[PDB]
This record gives C-alpha cells, structure tokens and sequence, in this order.
C-alpha cells in the first residue's frame, strides 16, 4: 500500500479455488480461503497460492471505507509483486511465441 | 388523537438570512420528530431525525430544537437552493400524522 | 446504492380495488420495514399504513376497512391492496423504507405513481 | 467488619410473601399459591443481582381464624385442623375443595391442629438443572424457562361446618438456605411493572441538583 | 502478531478475560460487516450464538446438531487517525433479558437479534401502542439497569486518545450444561459510544467498527 | 460376520484380491438399488467411479475436489432358494473402452453411464444410423473381444448351486498417480448370466441382485 501515512482501513485478500465460482459479494468471500489485511498496522501482506499449467481468481474486496484525516489526499494507489515461492519443475523445452 | 399544527403558513426571504420554523404537538412526543423537505415535484428528503440529528448528506446550514411539545427548526443562511415545502412529522404512536406544510418562496 | 421502486395500473374505475406492487433493492426484509404514505394537494399528507420487519401490520383509524398489506422475504416485493375506491383518491400514493438507524423515520422513497379515480 | 456481608448473612432471612384468605363453606374456599421469588417488590430486587442462584427452601405458616356471623342458638365449635398441600412441579392440581387430588399420594401435605407450633416445612432445591435461573434470554413465549418450577401450594379445612362459618388467613414466610451466588448484575434502576417478566418504563438515571458545581 | 485459524488470518499487536477461568473446520474467525459511527450514534448490540448460525459453517453444525457447548473469543477494533476524539464501550453481558415497549407483551423474534445484522440503540423513547418493539432508550440499556453500572460484567474501554482496540474470551456460562441453541441465547455483546465521536472540518465523518468473533472448543 | 464402517452394517459370512496387491465420513457402505435377474437377461454394467459420485457425500467431496486416489471393494450377492439353478459372473474390467453402434462416431455420455442406476446389455445387434449408441451385443462384451476370454480379468463366479455370494477387492490402477474424476472412469463392473435363469413353476420367477461398493482410503 504505498498511499499516505495517516490514512487506515482494512482489506481482504480472497483467493477462489478452481473448480468454486467466482464470489460476487464481500460476505461468500469471507466464508472461502482468504486474509484480512490491515494498512494502519502494516503496509504489505503476503499471499501463497499454487499455480499450474475456471482455475481460481485472486479478487480483492473492501472491508471498511478509508477514514484519512483532513489536509491529506484521499485516493490512493496499490502495487503488486509475483516471484516464485518455491522451486518449480519444468520440463519439455520449446520456443517463445513473444516474437515475429 | 394528537395533532400536528406547523406555524406559521408560508415565508419569502431573500437569501442568506436566519429564518425559524416551528411546529406544535397535542402531547408530549420526548423528541420522536422527523423534518422533511420536499421541492417541486419531487419526493421528499429526509433532514432531522429526532429533532436534533442531522441526516448523512444535509449540510450544516439546517439545526433543529425543542422538547415536549414546542419544537423548531432553524436555517441560519439560506442558498438558491433551499426553497420548497417543509414538513414536521411524529412517529410516536399509530397513527402516525404529519404537519400542515410551509412553503418558502424566496423572493 | 440503488433504492426501491415501484409499479402500479395508474387508471382505475370508481369503487374499485386498486393494486401497486413496490419493488425493492439492495437491503433485505427482515431487517427494514416499509410505509405507505399518500401524497395529496386538498387534504396534505396522510400516512395509510406500515408492515413491520416481525411481518406484523399496523393500519390508519380511516381506512381499517379497506387496505390489506402483505410482503414476500426471498421474492423481495410488498403487495397492498386498496379497496373501494372513492373520489377523494386522487393522488399520488408513494413508497418508503423506514427505520433509519434504527428511528421509524422514512428516510427513501419511491418515484410515486399518481392515480386518478375517475373516467 | 466484613462478617455482615457475607452472601449467606445477606438472604438468610424472612418475608411475609402471600397473605390470602379462604372459608370453609363457600364450596369454593381453598387457598392457592404458586412459588416465585418475584411476588414481593423488596426481594425481588435483592435476588436479581445474581444471575444464578442454589438454595434449599423452608417455609413456615402462621394461620388463624375468625368467627362469621352465624345465626342463632349458642354456637359451639370444637379445634379446627388445617390441612397444607404441596405439590411438585408436574404433578395433579385441585379444582375444588373436596376433589381426588387431595387424597393422593405422591403429593406430601401436613395436618396441623390450632393452638399449637406453626408448621414449618422444608423443601430442597428441586431441579432438572443445576441452579435457578433468575434472567433467562430465550424462549421456552419469551422469558419463561420452564426448567426453574418449584411447585405450588394449596390450604384447606379439614372439617364441615355446623351451625356457624369460620374464615381463616394464611401468611406465608420463607427463608432460603445456604445460598451459593454466581456472575452478579447491576442493581435494577428503573420501578416494577408486572410480576412474570421484565418490563419497565424509562426513567432517569439520578435525581438532579442544579448545576455542575 | 497475524494468528492463523483454518484459512484465515488476522494480524494484531491486552486482553480481558472472562470471570478468572479459561474455555473441525468451525475454528475460524468469522467477521461481521462493519458498521459506521458517527456523530449522532447511540450503540449496537449483537446477541452471540444467532449471529454466527445464520451465516456460517458453523451454523451449519447447529442445524444438523443443536445441543452445543462453545466457547468464544471476541476482537473488536476501529482505525481512526490522530485527530479524532471519543471513547466506546465494549462489554460482553451474559442473558440479557431485554424489555419489551408494550407494557404487556413480550418482544418478537426479529426485534431482539437481526442475524449478523447490528441492531442499533435510540437516545429517545419509543412508541407502545405499535407492535412487539424492543424498548431501546439507551440510558437504560434496555435491561431497565443504569447504564453507568454495567461495568461489572467484563468489559474493556476503547478510548480513541491512546488505545485502539479491544479483545474479550467468554467462557461458556450456562445453568443446564447442555441447551439447544434454536431457543436460547446466553450472550450479548454491546457497544456504547459515552464520549460521542468529534471531529473538525476535513477529515472524515465517521469511523468504522469491526467485529471479529472466533469460536473455540465447540463439542458436539 | 456384521461388519460396519461408519454408520452402515452389511452381514456376511471367501475373497480374491486384485492382482496381488492390497489397496472422513465416506467410509460407508454404499448400496445401489438391486436389479432383478429374469430367464431372458443378458447382462448389466457400471462405471465405478460415476455411480458413487451422482448420489453420496462421496461425490459432494469429488464436486469440492476433483482429482482423488481411491481404491475400492465390491461385496455382490444374490438371495435365491435351492429350486433355482443358474450361473453368473461377476467381473471387474479396468479401462473398458467401449465401442460405439455408428461406425464413425463415439458414443454420448448418458449411454455409457447411467448415475448409479444400471445400462442393460442385449442379445441382439443395436441399430447404427439413430444416434450415439452403445454397440451392446452381448457375446463381443462391448469391446469387440470374445466373450469367453473375459476371466483374464479379477473375477468370481457365482453359481446358485453351491456358492451364493462375490467379493472383490480393487487397487487403484491408474498411469497418472492424480487424474481428474470428472472425465475419466478407470473401472467397469460387468455381471454376465452363462447359464439363464431357470425354475419349474410356483416359485419365484426373479431373483435379485444387489451390489454394495465401499470405498477405501479415500485420499485428497
């Protein structure tokens, strides 16, 4: 969360199984796997998830509004990292399609 | 049954002046009033709740007072925008009635 | 957020029976009750009669004869039901949630369908 | 001192909680009560400032009669006998004064003659739970708790009148028995309304002085 | 600091508990939806074991098995920056036998508990002659008690100056050792707002609560 | 005698074990609805992973998760009086890829697998220009091979003369240690009549068969 640093709320973080749906509200989201991140408390939370060559989804959802003092901005931005947790297993090389 | 007399009929002040609304039960209510502000055509809003609290959106121009019987509301400036009809309403007991209706031209 | 409305015949015949559905959105049934208030030019505004969040129906002294008021939960709509229908009837009939944090103060409303009773 | 507040010295005592009267000829006459602590104002407030409560019963009663106006011819009546039954909870009730529920016999009653000692009987806790319950959030209507019955009682003469009635009270006491209290409550603020629940009106918190200081 | 449960996680920094003592795929922290506090609020209150029935997993252990010993713990945290002001209440009241506004009835089912929804207080009166209505004038707290007295049952002050937060664990207090659940509640979890929340112009207008309730040890 | 798993208990009283080898609320027996055996019968089969999953909790774990380790046992038992006379064979083929009546096309799905209820083999030729149906006649067996060859496979014979019951017990035989269930069925139960059913007149003229499936070590 690299926003102001007055500002506070709360996130979830809900990752869907493949083979479950996709949630459409906060409250299904919550009953699957997921982690409540907080911005007051710490400004990066990390999130383990198994990949494979639906098959899941990594939506994010408001849990409370973002109660910010006055004399600071209101909007702010979020990043997002991807590196590999463990070692993968590949095999079978070939070539890349990311050319002529 | 109680009723509800709002005082007085209609006003027409030009903007930006302190004007006072009131309106009269038949017993003691304890502060269960509700105001309510309606233009032309249109449905009404919603402004005070329990005859001090001001809703989520109204801004801070409209207050409103009073206990027991004599209750008031109390714009302190008025903008383009603020005329229309203005009613007070009990919810006490079944039946639930309304004031007459006030009407502010803004002249 | 994307509040209740409502769909009525909007014509009718002298002492008749009149039916308006109110379609609501967003909140639930057994946590909000609605209110039906008429709105009209001669005689002001009148309140005609509530359906609690319990299911429990409260109705005006002047009309204990001719209202019925009823509301589906999962289906999500209230059906009341006007009868007879005289030619004091001309106005507007709007639809209102209640219970704004918890005060019986309507705090939304519907579009409001006016009704006439005459040819 | 701390001796006198202790929780044994705060309800080991004794209250007049039922004051009824009955004659004996009105084919009707016969006194009924059922057990609750919420009959009298004053030990009902010191009793709900637990939630839980464990005690065994005594009770004692103290009768007396009262000659009714008779005709004529030199009225002469011998002792009267009283006869006191109790019922558990779940159990035959009378509807009469001559009926079969006072002939049973799992109802335990006493007979006691006037001009002696006052009768005193003793109840021990009778419950399917472990303590009483005097609040109960959830329905059994709302607020009831059918599990915290302790029974009734019920009065009649055991002779037949002949030439004069006779009219008869009872004050009935009670005194609880080694008192075991759990998870206290605030003390009730706000006036009594009706015996079987727990209504009330608003009220203010204190009685106010004139300004802040 | 992030303690784990099933598949969720909550990550926190004092705790208050119970009256000295302390208490497969239930044991997760459940979390209400968060309600708004504003300047005008009165208090919510939530009864413990409806709220978490209609909603979750272990709601559907209580209607395959009613009869049920459990044993709670309860977080409650609201963020707000450094210029805001006010203090809550947080208590937990073991049978809260509310009062109905009718003099002579006793209140209906979906007055007393909305399931997982906060019902809300009223700082007035309320009507009689209506319905079975809970009587909710919050200087009596609906129990008819003082409301400067209810500190007596365990409880926790949220004073926004220096503290944040607020965590209880409930033992399970109960008569019978084994009640069903569909008719019987026998916790009430409140909150108060004493100093009623201020602020100036530009910040915020209200700040948000959040409930997370996390059952222990639940046998069946 | 009366063994149970779970919540069910089956009674009986000889066994023959896959190729040699030996393989929470799942481990119970099973019983598809029993099928009636007549003197004009000519066979019955079922997919072994697809009867279970269209009807128990079973198959609520395969609709959460797909992709599983199982290894089964089958008990096969058919009541009849000492007046009958008759002899079947109960057999356990992996991998039974059958053919279809059309000569160009597959058939469907709804004909190979009935959800736990048994598809029916005749004695005739199917037609080939209607649809995609199984070519099911019944001395080819389906997969276009002799029908006398087929004990290579684990079976059992019941014979009504002496024996009156079939056991068997299946490892998981599979090339992929973890496939999707889903697509893909790796066992087939087929139960051939030899020698029809025949009895004089005044008893019964069917004699039932019912099949009961038990998983084991069910891994996910």
């Amino acid at each position: 969360f690299c926003g102001s640093a007055m500002a506070t709320g709360k996130f979830l973080l809900a990752y869907s199984p493949p083979g479950a749906g996709v949630p459409k509200n906060r409250k299904d989201a919550m009953l699957g796997t997921h982690v409540i991140w907080d911005v007051g408390l710490q400004s990066s939370c990390v999130l383990c998830v198994p990949w494979i060559s639906a098959a899941g989804y990594v939506t994010c959802w408001y849990q409370t509004n973002i109660v910010v003092p006055a004399d600071v901005q209101s909007s702010c931005d979020i990043l997002c990292f991807v590196s590999a947790c463990n070692d993968f297993s590949v095999r079978m090389l070939k070539d890349t399609p990311f050319i002529r | 049954d109680i009723q509800m007399t709002q005082s007085p009929a209609s006003l027409s002040v030009s903007v930006g002046e302190t004007v006072t609304i009131t309106c009269r039960a038949s017993e003691n209510v304890y502060r269960n009033l509700a105001w309510y502000q309606q233009k032309q055509g249109k449905s009404p809003q919603l402004l005070v709740y329990a005859a001090t609290n001001l809703a989520d959106g109204v801004p801070s121009r409209f207050s409103g007072s009073g206990s027991g019987t004599q209750y008031s509301l109390k714009i302190n400036s008025l903008q383009s925008e603020d005329f229309g009809s203005y009613f007070c309403q009990h919810f006490w007991s079944p039946v639930f009635t309304f004031g007459a209706g006030t009407k502010l031209e803004l002249k | 957020q994307v509040q209740l409305k409502q769909s009525g015949p909007g014509l009718v015949q002298p002492s008749q029976s009149l039916s308006i559905t109110c379609t609501v959105s967003g909140f639930s049934l057994t946590n909000y009750g609605v209110h039906w208030v008429r709105q009209s030019p001669g005689k002001g505004l009148e309140w005609l009669g509530v359906i609690w969040r319990g299911g429990s129906t409260d109705y005006n002294a002047a009309f204990m004869s001719r209202l019925s008021i009823t509301k589906d939960n999962s289906k999500s709509q209230v059906f009341f039901k006007m009868n007879s229908l005289q030619a004091d009837d001309t106005a507007i009939y709007y639809c209102a949630k209640g219970d704004y944090y918890g005060y019986d103060a309507m705090d939304s409303w519907g579009q409001g369908t006016s009704v006439t009773v005459s040819r | 001192s701390r001796s006198e507040s202790s929780i044994e010295n705060f309800l080991c005592r004794s209250a007049c909680v039922y004051y009824a009267t009955y004659t004996n000829n009105s084919k009707k006459g016969f006194a009924e009560w059922v057990i609750n602590t919420r009959q009298v104002a004053q030990l009902r407030r010191k009793l709900e400032l637990f939630t839980y409560l464990r005690f065994d019963l005594e009770l004692t009663f103290v009768i007396t009669s009262a000659q009714q106006p008779s005709t004529a011819s030199s009225v002469d009546a011998p002792v009267q006998t009283h006869q006191i039954m109790y019922v558990p909870p779940g159990g035959p009730v009378p509807t009469k004064v001559k009926d079969y529920a006072w002939q049973t016999s799992t109802n335990p009653s006493v007979f006691w003659t006037e001009g002696n000692a006052p009768p005193r009987m003793s109840i021990p806790f009778i419950s399917i739970g472990n303590a009483y319950s005097c609040f109960y959030d959830g329905w059994t209507v709302y607020g009831i708790n059918t599990l915290n019955n302790m029974g009734t009682l019920y009065m009649r003469h055991v002779n037949e009148a002949g030439q004069g009635p006779i009219k008869s009270t009872v004050r009935i006491y009670f005194k609880p028995k080694h008192v075991k209290a759990w998870v206290p409550r605030p003390p009730r603020l706000c006036q009594y309304e009706k015996q079987k629940n727990v209504n009330f009106s608003p009220i203010g918190v204190t009685t106010s002085r004139t300004d802040i200081i | 600091r992030s303690i784990t449960l099933g598949n969720s996680t909550i990550t926190t920094q004092n705790v208050v508990v119970g009256y000295g003592v302390w208490p497969v795929a239930t044991c997760r922290f459940y979390t209400l939806e968060s309600v708004q506090w504003m300047k005008n609020s009165a208090g919510w209150w939530w009864k413990l074991p409806d709220a978490l029935s209609q909603m979750g997993l272990f709601g559907q252990n209580m209607q395959y098995h009613y009869l049920g010993r459990t044993g709670y713990t309860i977080h409650v945290q609201c963020n707000a920056s450094k210029f805001h002001q006010g203090c809550l209440l947080v208590v937990c009241v073991p049978e809260a036998e509310m009062g109905c506004s009718n003099l002579n009835n006793t209140p209906e089912f979906s007055e007393l508990s909305g399931g997982d929804s906060a019902r809300m207080f009223t700082d007035t009166q309320v009507g009689e002659s209506n319905a079975k209505k809970v009587q909710t004038a919050v200087w009596n707290a609906g129990m008819g008690v003082g409301v400067g007295n209810l500190t007596i049952f365990p409880h926790q002050w949220i004073n926004l100056r220096t503290n944040n937060s607020a965590t209880l664990v409930m033992p399970y207090i109960n008569s019978v050792p084994m009640d069903n659940m569909f008719r019987h509640n026998n916790l009430t979890l409140m909150i108060i707002p004493f100093v009623p929340l201020n602020y100036s112009e530009g910040s915020s207008p209200y700040v948000p609560i959040t409930v997370t309730i996390a059952p222990m040890c639940a046998e069946y």
